[PDB]
C-alpha cells in the first residue's frame, strides 16, 4: 500500500491486521533518482521498516559470519512519524539529518540455540553523507534501559541498592562489574542507505537500508554483540 | 397457604408449595412485579431529591438517572441535565404502577382463584402442555418485541437517545437511517469474546444498536406468532424435561448469561452506557491517564517521541504488538479503547503524532483530566481511589458498583440454574427424595473392580 | 395553586397508607372481603381520583 | 358464542372475584345485547324501563357511530390534502353563514362544489328528517324498490319488530340466524356504546384543545409526552427544574 | 516485515475464521456428526 | 437395538461400566484438561523464560531455567497483549508464542472448561446412578474461585498478566500485589470465606470427633474384633445418639443438631456458600470494589490524624505497593 | 500454523458436535427409575 491508499482507510480497517507497521511504498514513482534539483529541502515523514534481523556471531575458532534469527517481539520494532533535513546537490551529493520522531524501537530477537538478544533500534542522531546510490554515517545509540530501571535485586542505576542485598557478606570482586559499574554509556551505530523509485511530482523516497549497530549489555555485564539490520525505509519529501 | 404435612415442602421451600397452584403463582409473579417498579420509581425519587446539578452524575452514586439520560430525557449537548422533570414523572409512573401490579398480586394470592383452569382456561395451564407453555411463551415473545421495538421508535421518530460519539462530546441525536445489515448484526453476535473483538460488548454507535434493536423486535414477534402457532418438535420432547421447575433453570441460565453480558456491558461499553453519566470506563482514566500526562510534558517543552522510559519502550508513546502507535505507559493493555475524545486525535497508522503536537481540543484536554480524577476504582465504604489512599474524596463509580452486583446476581443465577435443573431432572426421573432402598441402582451394577 | 396540590398529594398518602394497611386486612380476614367491598371500592376510587387530581394539578401548579 | 353475552354465566362489567353473581340487578338477567350488569343508579327500574332505553340507546348509538365517522374522515382527509374547506367538525358550520358552501369529498372521485345554500339544505333537512322520524315511530313506508326484496309495497312494515326491522333494512340478509343476529346486536351494541365515547371524547377534546381529534392524534403520535392533556392543561412550558 | 503472521486477530471476524477452509471444516464436521446421529437415531 | 453406531457410542459414553465415568460432559472434559496437562507439565519442566510485565523484562518460572518446585511456576501471558486470546497459531513461531506467554493462555481457558464440564460430569454421574445432584452445587465453590482468579479478575484488570501464576511463588506474588492494590483482608466477603475455612476445618474436626468417638467395640487393639461375628452380616451397631448427647452436654443441650440429615447439611452448605462469597469478593474487587478504607479515620479534637492498627495495615499495603512491578509504571497512580 | 488452526478447528467443531447431539440423543431416558 501507498501513502495515499494508507490515508484513504479508516484506523477500525487497518486496526489487528499489521499494515501500520508497515511503511508505504512508491508505485507511480521512476527509477532515475536524479530528478531532485534544489537543496536544503526538510524531509518529513520519514519511517523505517526491517526486513532480516541477523546478529554477528563470533565464534572462538577465527572467521566472520552472521546468522538468521528469530524474533520474540511482535510488531512493535520499526521506524515512523519522525522528521528532518536533506541538503542535496545538483552533482548528487546527499546530506542526511534527522532530528526528531519516533526514531528508535526496542526489539528482542533470539539467537540459534536459544539465547536471547535484546537490542534497541535506533536511528537517532543519524547523519548520512555520500550519493544518491549510497549515502552512509553515524547514529547514536541509546544503552537500553533507563538509569531508574531496577534489575531482579535492586542495584540499578540512578535508584536501586548499588549491590545484591540478600546476601550480607558481599561488595568484593568479581561482583564490581554486576553491582558497582552499572554502565549505561551510549554507543554508536553505523548505517548505509541508497535511493531509489522516487515520485517527482509529489517528492517521495523509497529505498532500502543496512544498518550494523550495537546489541544491549543489559548494564555492562557482558559484551555487546553487534546487530545487522537490512530492510525498507521511506519518507515524504517536501 | 398450606403446612408442610400436606405440601411435604417446608417454610424456607414454601413458594414451591405454590409450584401446582396456577392463581397464588401469578400472584406471585404479579405482586414480585410490582415489586421490581417499586424499586425502579422509589429509587428513582430517591436519586432525583438527592440530586445536586453542577455536579457530574456519576459522582453522586445515581445508577438508573444515567440510564433515562441515555435515552436524552432532559439532557444536553455536553451530559448537562438542565431539567429533572423527565425523571420525576418516570419515577411517579413506576410507582403508581407500583400500587396497580402490587394491588392485584395481593388480591390473586389471598382471594384470588386458586387453580385457573376450571374458570379461566384461557389462563389455565399444565406443565406438561407444550402447546399451552409454546403460548404464553409466544404471549411474552411478542411483548418483548414491542418492548424493543418501542426503543426503536423512539430513537427513530421521538428525537431521543445521546450519542456520545458526536462530534463536540456528544448530543441528543435523532438517528436516521440504521444499520439492519443481517451480516453486520451476526457478525456481532458471533465475534470472540475477547479483547480483539468484544464479541457484543463492542457495539460503538446508535446506528448498528439500533439496527440490532429492530432486528431482535421483528425476531421477536415473528418467534412469538411461531410459538402461538406451533407445538414442539418431537426432537425437542426428547431432549427436554416438560415441568415447572425445569422452565425456571431454562430461565435461571439464560438469565445468569445475561447479567454477566450486562456485567461486560458496564465494564467496558461507552456508547451505550455513556461516560457523561455512567463514568469512566475500566480502560479509560487509564487511557486518559497516559494522555494528559502526554500533553502536559510536551507543553513543558519535553519530546513526547523521543520518550523512552525506564525500560526502554516509551514513556508516553510505544508500539503494540500491532503496529499501531499506542499509549507508552501501563495501559499498553487498554489500547485498543475507542473513546469520543480519541477518535478524532487518532489516525491509521496510529495516534497520528502531528495531532498529538498540534491538534488537540480543550474540550478533550477538559474531559480527560476530570476522567482521570474520578477513575473506576473507590472501595465498598466510598472513601477514593486505590486501596492505599486516605479519607479525602467520596466517589465510587456507578459502572463499579453496577458490574459487581451484576456479576454477583449473575453467579447466584448460574448455581441456582444448576440446582434448579438438577433437582428437575431428579424429579422427573423419580428419584428427588433419595434412592428407593430396596432396588438401589449400583447393585444392579457389576463392581468396577 | 400548589397548595392545592400539596393538600391533595397528602390526602393521597393518607389514602394510600389506609388501603395498604386493609386491603389484606379485608383480604384475609373470614368472610370480611364480601361484606367490606363497598369500602375497599370507595377507597380505590377516591386513590385514583387523588393520583388524577394531583396529575391535572401539577399542569396548572 | 352466545353464552359469552346471554344467560346467567355472562361477560359482566367487573369480573367475578369482584363482582358476585347476585350482585346484578334484577332486571338484568342476560335477555339483551351488551347486558353487562352495569347500573350502579337506581336508573333502569323494572325491565320495561329498561327496555323502553335501549331505544334511546340504540337510536343514540347508531347516530353516534355515525357522528364519530363523519368527524374523523373529513377532518382527515382535510389535513391530508383534500379540498375540504371546514373537515374539522366544530367550524364546519361557520364556513355556510354568509354565502360559503361545503365542497364533497365523495372518494375516489371526489372534490365537487355543491351548489345549495344553507337555507334550502336545513329546510330539506327539517323536512326528511322529520318525514323518516314520523315514519319510524308509525311504521308506514310508502314506495319500495330496495334490494332487499324487489319492489316492496306499504304493506310490509306493519308487523315487523320495532328497533329491529328486518327486510327492506336487511339488504345483504346474514340476520335470519337468530344466533348471529344475537351475536351481531351484541356487536352493535358494543360498537354504539364506544362510539358514544368517542363522540364525547371528540367534544371534550375539542373544547380543551382548540382542534380537532384528527389534528390530537397526529400531533400525540409525533410527539406523546410534548403533547398530551398534560401538555395542554400546563400552556406554553415551565421553568427547568436544575 | 522479518516474519510472517496470519495477522486475522481483532477485526471482528466471525467464528474467528479468517479463511473459507476454517468455516468448510467446520460445516463437514457438523454435517458428518449430524448425519451420523440422524441415520443412526432412535437407536435403529 | 444398539446395532448402529451413534448407538453404541452413546451407550459407551453413557455407560457406567467405565472405571472412570465419561459421559457427554466428559467428551470435553477429558481431552481440554489432557491439553491442559501436557502443556502445564512441558511448561513447568521447559519453558523458555516469559515477558509477563511487557518491558522486555522475562521471568525464567521453569525448572530447566534454574529453580526448584516452590518458586518455579507457568508464568502468566505478557502485559503488552492484554486479554487478547493469543494461540499458537495467531504467532509468528513458538519462540515467539513462548516468550509472550502463551502457554498460560492454553492451560487456563482448558481448565476453566474442564472444571465446568467437570461440574457437569458429576450431576451426569449423579443422575445415572439416581442419586440427588446436588454434589455439582456443592463442588461449584472452588470452581467459582478458580474461575474468578484465573479470569475475571484479568477480565477486570484489562490483561490475562494479572491472573494468578500457575505455582506457589506465582501465587503469593498475585496473593501481595492483590492485598497492595485492593486490600483483601479488609474485605467482608474475604473475611466470610477465612471464617469458613476455619469452620470447616473446625466442623470436620467435630464430625470426626463424634463420629469416631462414637463407636462400639468391633476393631480390638489387634486389626479387627470379629470374635462375635466375621464379615457378611448387616448388623449396624456404631452409634446413634451418644454423639448427638456428648455435643449437647458440650455447651448448653439446645444446638440441636440430633437429625444427622440436618447436620450434615450444614457441613455441607457452610463452606460452600462461605467460599461463594471470597470468590465473589474477589470478582468485585476485580472490578476496583477494593476493600475498607479507615486509613486516617480517625482524628482528635484538632484534628489531628491518630495512627491506627488500619493506618499500620495501610502502611504495609503501600509499602507492597510501590514495590510491585517497579519497572512498569510510569505515571504516579495506578489504575489496574 | 494455518493447518495448525484447521487441525485445532476441526477437533473443537469434532467434540463440541459430540456434546450436542449425544445430549440430543434421548438424554433424558438414561435414568435407572421410571419415566
Ligand atoms: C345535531 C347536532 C349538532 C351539533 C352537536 C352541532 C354543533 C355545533 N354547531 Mg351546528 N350542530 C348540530 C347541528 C346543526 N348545526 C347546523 C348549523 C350550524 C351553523 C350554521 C353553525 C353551527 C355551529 C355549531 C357549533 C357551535 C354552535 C357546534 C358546537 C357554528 C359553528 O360552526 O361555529 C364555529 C355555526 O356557525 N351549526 C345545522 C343546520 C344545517 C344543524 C342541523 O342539524
Ligand atoms: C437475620 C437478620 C437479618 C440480617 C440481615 C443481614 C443482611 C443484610 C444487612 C444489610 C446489609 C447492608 C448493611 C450496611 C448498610 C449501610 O450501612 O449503608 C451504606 C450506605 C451509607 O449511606 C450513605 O452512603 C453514601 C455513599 O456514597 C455514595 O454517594 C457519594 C456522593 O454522595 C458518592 O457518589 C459515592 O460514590 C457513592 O457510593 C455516603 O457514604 C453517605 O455518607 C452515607 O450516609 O447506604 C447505602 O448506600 C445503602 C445501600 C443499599 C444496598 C446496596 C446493596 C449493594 C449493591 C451493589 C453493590 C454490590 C456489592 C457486592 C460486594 C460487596
Ligand atoms: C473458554 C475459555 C475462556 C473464555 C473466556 C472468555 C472471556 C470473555 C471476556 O473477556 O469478557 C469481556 C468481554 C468484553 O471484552 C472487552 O470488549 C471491549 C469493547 O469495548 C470497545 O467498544 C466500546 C464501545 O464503543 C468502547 O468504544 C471501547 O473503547 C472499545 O474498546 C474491548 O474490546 C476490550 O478490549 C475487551 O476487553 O465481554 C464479554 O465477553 C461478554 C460475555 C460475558 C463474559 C462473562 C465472563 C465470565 C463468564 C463466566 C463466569 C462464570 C463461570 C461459571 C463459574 C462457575
Ligand atoms: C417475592 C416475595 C414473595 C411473594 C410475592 C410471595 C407470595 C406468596 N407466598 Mg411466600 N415466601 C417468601 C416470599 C414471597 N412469597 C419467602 C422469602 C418465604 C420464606 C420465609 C416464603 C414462604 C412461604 C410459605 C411457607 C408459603 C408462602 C405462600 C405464598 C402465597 C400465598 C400466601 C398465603 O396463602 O397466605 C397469606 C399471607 C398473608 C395474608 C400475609 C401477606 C400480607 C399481604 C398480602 C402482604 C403485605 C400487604 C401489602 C403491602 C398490600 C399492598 C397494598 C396494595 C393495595 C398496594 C403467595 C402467592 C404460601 C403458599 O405457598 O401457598 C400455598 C405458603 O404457605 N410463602
Ligand atoms: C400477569 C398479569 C395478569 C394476569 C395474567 C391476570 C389474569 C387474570 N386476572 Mg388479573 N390483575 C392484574 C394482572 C393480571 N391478571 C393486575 C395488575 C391487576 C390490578 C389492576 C389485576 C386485577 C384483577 C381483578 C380484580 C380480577 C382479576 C381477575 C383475573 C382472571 C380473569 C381474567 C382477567 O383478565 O380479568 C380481568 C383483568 C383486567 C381487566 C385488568 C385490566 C387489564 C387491561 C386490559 C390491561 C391490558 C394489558 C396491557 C398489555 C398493558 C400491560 C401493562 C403495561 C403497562 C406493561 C385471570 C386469570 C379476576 C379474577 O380473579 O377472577 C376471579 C378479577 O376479579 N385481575
Ligand atoms: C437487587 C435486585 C436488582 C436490582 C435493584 C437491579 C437493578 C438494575 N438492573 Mg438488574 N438484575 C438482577 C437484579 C437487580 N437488578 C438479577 C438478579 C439479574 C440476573 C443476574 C439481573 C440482570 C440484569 C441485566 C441483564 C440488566 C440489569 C440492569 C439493571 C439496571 C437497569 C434496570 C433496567 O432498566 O432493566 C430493564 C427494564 C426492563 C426490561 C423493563 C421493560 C421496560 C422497558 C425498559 C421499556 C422501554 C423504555 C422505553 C424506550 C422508554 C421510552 C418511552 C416511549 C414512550 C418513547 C438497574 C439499576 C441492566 C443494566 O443496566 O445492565 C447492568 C441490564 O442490562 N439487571
Ligand atoms: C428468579 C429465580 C428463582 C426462582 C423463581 C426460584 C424459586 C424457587 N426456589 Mg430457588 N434459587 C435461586 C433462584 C430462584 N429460585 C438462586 C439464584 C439460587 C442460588 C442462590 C437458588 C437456590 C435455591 C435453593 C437451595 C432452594 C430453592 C428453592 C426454591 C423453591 C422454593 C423457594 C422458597 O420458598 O424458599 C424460601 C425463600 C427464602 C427462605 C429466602 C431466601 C433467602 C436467601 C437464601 C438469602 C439471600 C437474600 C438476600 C436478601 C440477598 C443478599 C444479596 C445476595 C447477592 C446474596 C422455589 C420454586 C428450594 C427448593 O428447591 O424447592 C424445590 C430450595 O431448597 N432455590
Ligand atoms: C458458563 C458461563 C458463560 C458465561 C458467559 C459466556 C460468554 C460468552 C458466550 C460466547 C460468546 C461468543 C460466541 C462465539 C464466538 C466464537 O466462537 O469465537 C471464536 C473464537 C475466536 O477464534 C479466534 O478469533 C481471532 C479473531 O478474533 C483469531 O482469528 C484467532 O485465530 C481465532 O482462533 O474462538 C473461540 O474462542 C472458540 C472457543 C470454543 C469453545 C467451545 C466450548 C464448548 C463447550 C461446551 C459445548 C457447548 C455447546
Ligand atoms: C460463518 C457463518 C456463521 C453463521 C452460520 C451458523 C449456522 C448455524 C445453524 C445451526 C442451526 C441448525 C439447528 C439444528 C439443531 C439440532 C436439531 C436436531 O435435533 O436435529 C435432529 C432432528 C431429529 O428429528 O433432525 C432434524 O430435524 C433435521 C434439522 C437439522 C438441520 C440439519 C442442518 C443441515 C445439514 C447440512 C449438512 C452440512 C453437511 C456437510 C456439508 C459439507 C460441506 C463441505
Ligand atoms: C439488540 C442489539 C443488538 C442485537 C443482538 C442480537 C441479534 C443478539 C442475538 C442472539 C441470538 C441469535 C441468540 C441465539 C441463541 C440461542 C441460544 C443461546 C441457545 C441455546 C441453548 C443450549 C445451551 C442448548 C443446550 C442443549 C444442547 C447442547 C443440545 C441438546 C439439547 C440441550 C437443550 C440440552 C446489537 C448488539 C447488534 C446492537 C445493540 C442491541
Ligand atoms: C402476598 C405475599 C407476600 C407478598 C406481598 C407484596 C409483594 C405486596 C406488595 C405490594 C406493592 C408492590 C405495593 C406497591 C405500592 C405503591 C404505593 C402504595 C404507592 C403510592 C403512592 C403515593 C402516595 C405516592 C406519592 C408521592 C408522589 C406522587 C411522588 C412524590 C413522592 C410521594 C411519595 C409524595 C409476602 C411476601 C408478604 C408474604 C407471602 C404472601
Ligand atoms: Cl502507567
Ligand atoms: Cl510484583
Amino acid at each position: 500500500l501507498t501513502y495515499d491508499e494508507l490515508q484513504g482507510l479508516t484506523y477500525l480497517q487497518v486496526k489487528g491486521t499489521g499494515i501500520a507497521n508497515t511503511c508505504p511504498v512508491v508505485e507511480q514513482g521512476t527509477s532515475n533518482v536524479r530528478e531532485l534539483k534544489p537543496g536544503d529541502y526538510k524531509l518529513e515523514k520519514f519511517c523505517m521498516e526491517p526486513t532480516s534481523f541477523t546478529v554477528k556471531e563470533e565464534d572462538a575458532k577465527g572467521r566472520e559470519e552472521f546468522v538468521k534469527t528469530k524474533l520474540l517481539t511482535r510488531l512493535t520494532y520499526g521506524l515512523d512519524g519522525m522528521n528532518g533535513s536533506m541538503k542535496i546537490n545538483n552533482d548528487g551529493s546527499v546530506e542526511f539529518r534527522e532530528d526528531e520522531g519516533l526514531d528508535y524501537a526496542a526489539t528482542t530477537v533470539k539467537l540459534p540455540g536459544g539465547e536471547y538478544v535484546p537490542f534497541l533500534f535506533t536511528i537517532k542522531e543519524f547523519d548520512g553523507k555520500g550519493t544518491l546510490d549510497s549515502f552512509s554515517g553515524d547514529f547514536l545509540v541509546p544503552s537500553y534501559r533507563g538509569s531508574t530501571f531496577l534489575d531482579p535485586k535492586g542495584r540499578g542505576g540512578a535508584t536501586g541498592y548499588d549491590n545484591a542485598i540478600a546476601l550480607p557478606a558481599k561488595a568484593d570482586a568479581d561482583e564490581i562489574q554486576r553491582l558497582n559499574n552499572k554502565s549505561y554509556t551510549p554507543g554508536k551505530g553505523s548505517a548505509v542507505f541508497s535511493v531509489a523509485k522516487v515520485d517527482t511530482e509529489t517528492g517521495e523516497i523509497a529505498g532500502v537500508f543496512e544498518s550494523i549497530q550495537p546489541s544491549d549489555t543489559e548494564m555492562g555485564a557482558h559484551p555487546a554483540k553487534d546487530i545487522k539490520i537490512t530492510g525498507l525505509w521511506y519518507g515524504q519529501l517536501t | 397457604g398450606r403446612d408442610q404435612e400436606t405440601t411435604g415442602f417446608a417454610w424456607w421451600a414454601g413458594n414451591a408449595r405454590l409450584i401446582n397452584l396456577s392463581g397464588k403463582l401469578l400472584g406471585a409473579h404479579v405482586a414480585h412485579a410490582g415489586l421490581i417498579v417499586f424499586w425502579a420509581g422509589a429509587m428513582n425519587l430517591f436519586e432525583v431529591s438527592h440530586f445536586v446539578p453542577e455536579k457530574p452524575m456519576y459522582e453522586q452514586g445515581l445508577i438508573l438517572l444515567p440510564h433515562i439520560a441515555t435515552l436524552g430525557y432532559g439532557v444536553g449537548p455536553g451530559g448537562e441535565v438542565l431539567d429533572t422533570f423527565p425523571y420525576f414523572v418516570s419515577g411517579v409512573l413506576h410507582l403508581i404502577s407500583s400500587a396497580v401490579l402490587g394491588f392485584g398480586g395481593v388480591y390473586h394470592s389471598l382471594i384470588g382463584p386458586e387453580t385457573l383452569e376450571e374458570s379461566y382456561p384461557f389462563f389455565g395451564y399444565v406443565w406438561k402442555d407444550k402447546n399451552k407453555m409454546t403460548n404464553i411463551l409466544g404471549y411474552h415473545l411478542i411483548i418483548l418485541g414491542c418492548g424493543a421495538w418501542l426503543l426503536v421508535l423512539k430513537a427513530l421518530y421521538f428525537g431521543g437517545v445521546y450519542d456520545t460519539w458526536a462530534p463536540g462530546g456528544g448530543d441528543v441525536r435523532i438517528i436516521s437511517n440504521p444499520t439492519t445489515n443481517a451480516a453486520i448484526i451476526f457478525g456481532y453476535i458471533v465475534k470472540s469474546p475477547f479483547g480483539g473483538d468484544g464479541w457484543i460488548v463492542s457495539v460503538d454507535n446508535l446506528e448498528d444498536i439500533i439496527g440490532g434493536h429492530i432486528w431482535i423486535g421483528t425476531l421477536c414477534i415473528l418467534g412469538g406468532i411461531w410459538h402461538i402457532y406451533t407445538t414442539p418438535w418431537p426432537w425437542a420432547r426428547r431432549a427436554f424435561v416438560w415441568s415447572g421447575e425445569a422452565y425456571l433453570s431454562y430461565s435461571l441460565a439464560a438469565v445468569s448469561l445475561m447479567g454477566f453480558t450486562a456485567c461486560c456491558f458496564a465494564w467496558f461499553n461507552n456508547t451505550a452506557y455513556p461516560s457523561e453519566f455512567y463514568g469512566p470506563t475500566g480502560p479509560e482514566a487509564s487511557q486518559a491517564q497516559a494522555f494528559t500526562f502526554l500533553v502536559r510534558d510536551q507543553r513543558l517543552g519535553a519530546n513526547v517521541a523521543s520518550a523512552q522510559g525506564p525500560t526502554g519502550l516509551g514513556k508516553y508513546l510505544m508500539r503494540s504488538p500491532t503496529g499501531e502507535i499506542i499509549f507508552g505507559g501501563e495501559t499498553m493493555r487498554f489500547w485498543d479503547f475507542r473513546g469520543p475524545w480519541v477518535e478524532p486525535l487518532r489516525g491509521p497508522s496510529g495516534l497520528d503524532l502531528v495531532k498529538l503536537k498540534n491538534d488537540i481540543q480543550p474540550w478533550q484536554e477538559r474531559r480527560a483530566a476530570e476522567y482521570m480524577t474520578h477513575a473506576p476504582l473507590g472501595s465498598l465504604n466510598s472513601v477514593g481511589g486505590v486501596a492505599t489512599e486516605i479519607n479525602a474524596v467520596n466517589f465510587v463509580s456507578p459502572r463499579s458498583w453496577l458490574a459487581t452486583s451484576h456479576f454477583c446476581l449473575g453467579f447466584f443465577f448460574f448455581v441456582g440454574h444448576l440446582w434448579h435443573a438438577g433437582r428437575a431432572r431428579a424429579a422427573a426421573a423419580g428419584f428427588e427424595k433419595g434412592i428407593d432402598r430396596v432396588d438401589e441402582p449400583v447393585l444392579s451394577m457389576r463392581p468396577l473392580d | 395553586m400548589t397548595s392545592i396540590l400539596q393538600i391533595a398529594l397528602l390526602g393521597l398518602v393518607l389514602v394510600s397508607f389506609a388501603l395498604v394497611v386493609g386491603v389484606p386486612v379485608v383480604f384475609a380476614s373470614p368472610n370480611g372481603w364480601t361484606e367490606n367491598k363497598g369500602v375497599v371500592f370507595s377507597g380505590l376510587s377516591v386513590w385514583f381520583l387523588l393520583v388524577f387530581a394531583v396529575g391535572v394539578f401539577n399542569s396548572f401548579a | 358464542d352466545l353464552e359469552k353475552w346471554y344467560g346467567p354465566d355472562r361477560k359482566l362489567f367487573l369480573p367475578g372475584g369482584l363482582l358476585d353473581r347476585d350482585d346484578v340487578p334484577e332486571y338484568l338477567n342476560g335477555e339483551l345485547a351488551g347486558d353487562y350488569g352495569y347500573d350502579p343508579l337506581g336508573l333502569g327500574k323494572d325491565e320495561e324501563q329498561v327496555e323502553k332505553y335501549r331505544a334511546n340507546e340504540l337510536l343514540h348509538a347508531r347516530w353516534a357511530m355515525l357522528a364519530a365517522a363523519g368527524i374523523i374522515i373529513p377532518e382527515g382527509l382535510q389535513a391530508n390534502g383534500a379540498d375540504i374547506k371546514g373537515g374539522t367538525w366544530f367550524e364546519t358550520g361557520a364556513e355556510m353563514l354568509n354565502g360559503g358552501t361545503l365542497n364533497y369529498f365523495a372518494v375516489p372521485f371526489g372534490v365537487v362544489q355543491n351548489p345549495l345554500p344553507l337555507a334550502a339544505v336545513t329546510l330539506i333537512e327539517i323536512v326528511l328528517l322529520g318525514a323518516v322520524e314520523k315514519f319510524r315511530v308509525d311504521g308506514t313506508g310508502p314506495a319500495g324498490f330496495s334490494p332487499g326484496v324487489g319492489k316492496f309495497d306499504s304493506d310490509i312494515f306493519d308487523g315487523l319488530d320495532k328497533l329491529y326491522p328486518g327486510g327492506p333494512f336487511d339488504p345483504l340478509n346474514l340476520a335470519d340466524d337468530p344466533e348471529v343476529f344475537a351475536e351481531l346486536q351484541v356487536k352493535e351494541i358494543k360498537n354504539g356504546r364506544l362510539a358514544m365515547i368517542a363522540v364525547l371524547a371528540f367534544a371534550i377534546q375539542s373544547y380543551v384543545t382548540g382542534e380537532g381529534p384528527y389534528a390530537n392524534i397526529t400531533k400525540h403520535l409525533s410527539d406523546p409526552f410534548g403533547y398530551n392533556l398534560l401538555t395542554v392543561l400546563q400552556g406554553d412550558d415551565r421553568v427547568p427544574t436544575l | 516485515l522479518v516474519d510472517d503472521r496470519m495477522n486475522g486477530d481483532g477485526t471482528g471476524l466471525p467464528f474467528g475464521v479468517n479463511d473459507g477452509i476454517l468455516g468448510w471444516v467446520i460445516a463437514g464436521t457438523l454435517g458428518t456428526i449430524w448425519a451420523i446421529y440422524f441415520v443412526s437415531q432412535k437407536d435403529l | 437395538e444398539n446395532t448402529s453406531l451413534w448407538a453404541r457410542f452413546c451407550e459407551w459414553i453413557t455407560s457406567t461400566e467405565n472405571r472412570l465415568y465419561i459421559g457427554w460432559f466428559g467428551v470435553i472434559m477429558i481431552p481440554t484438561l489432557l491439553t491442559a496437562i501436557s502443556v502445564y507439565i512441558i511448561a513447568f519442566i521447559a519453558a523458555p523464560p516469559v515477558d509477563i510485565d511487557g518491558i522486555r523484562e522475562p521471568v525464567s518460572g521453569s525448572l530447566l531455567y534454574g529453580n526448584n518446585i516452590i518458586t518455579g511456576a507457568v508464568v502468566p501471558t505478557s502485559n503488552a497483549i492484554g486479554l487478547h486470546f493469543y494461540p499458537i497459531w495467531e504467532a509468528a513461531s513458538l519462540d515467539e508464542w513462548l516468550y509472550n506467554g502463551g502457554p498460560y493462555q492454553l492451560v487456563v481457558c482448558h481448565f476453566f472448561l474442564g472444571v465446568c464440564c467437570y461440574m457437569g460430569r458429576e450431576w451426569e454421574l449423579s443422575y445415572r446412578l439416581g442419586m440427588r445432584p446436588w454434589i455439582a452445587v456443592a463442588y461449584s465453590a472452588p470452581v467459582a474461585a478458580a474461575t474468578a482468579v484465573f479470569i475475571i479478575y484479568p477480565i477486570g484488570q484489562g490483561s490475562f498478566s494479572d491472573g494468578m501464576p500457575l505455582g506457589i511463588s506465582g501465587t503469593f506474588n498475585f496473593m501481595i500485589v492483590f492485598q497492595a492494590e485492593h486490600n483483601i483482608l479488609m474485605h467482608p466477603f474475604h473475611m466470610f470465606g477465612v471464617a469458613g475455612v476455619f469452620g470447616g476445618s473446625l466442623f470436620s474436626a467435630m464430625h470426626g470427633s463424634l463420629v469416631t468417638s462414637s463407636l462400639i467395640r468391633e476393631t480390638t487393639e489387634n486389626e479387627s474384633a470379629n470374635a462375635g461375628y466375621k464379615f457378611g452380616q448387616e448388623e449396624e451397631t456404631y452409634n446413634i445418639v451418644a454423639a448427638h448427647g456428648y455435643f449437647g452436654r458440650l455447651i448448653f443441650q439446645y444446638a440441636s443438631f440430633n437429625n444427622s440429615r440436618s447436620l450434615h447439611f450444614f457441613l455441607a452448605v457452610w463452606p460452600v456458600v462461605c467460599i461463594w462469597l471470597t470468590a465473589l469478593g474477589i470478582s468485585t474487587m476485580a472490578f476496583n470494589l477494593n476493600g475498607f478504607n479507615f486509613n486516617q479515620s480517625v482524628v482528635d479534637s484538632n484534628g489531628r490524624v491518630l495512627n491506627t492498627w488500619a493506618d499500620i495495615i495501610n502502611r504495609a499495603n503501600l509499602g507492597m505497593e510501590v514495590m510491585h512491578e517497579r519497572n512498569a509504571h510510569n505515571f504516579p497512580l495506578d489504575l489496574a | 500454523m494455518l493447518t495448525l488452526k484447521i487441525f485445532v478447528y476441526t477437533v473443537v467443531t469434532f467434540f463440541v458436535g459430540l456434546f450436542i447431539f449425544g445430549f440430543l440423543s434421548n438424554d433424558p431416558s438414561r435414568n435407572p427409575g421410571k419415566g
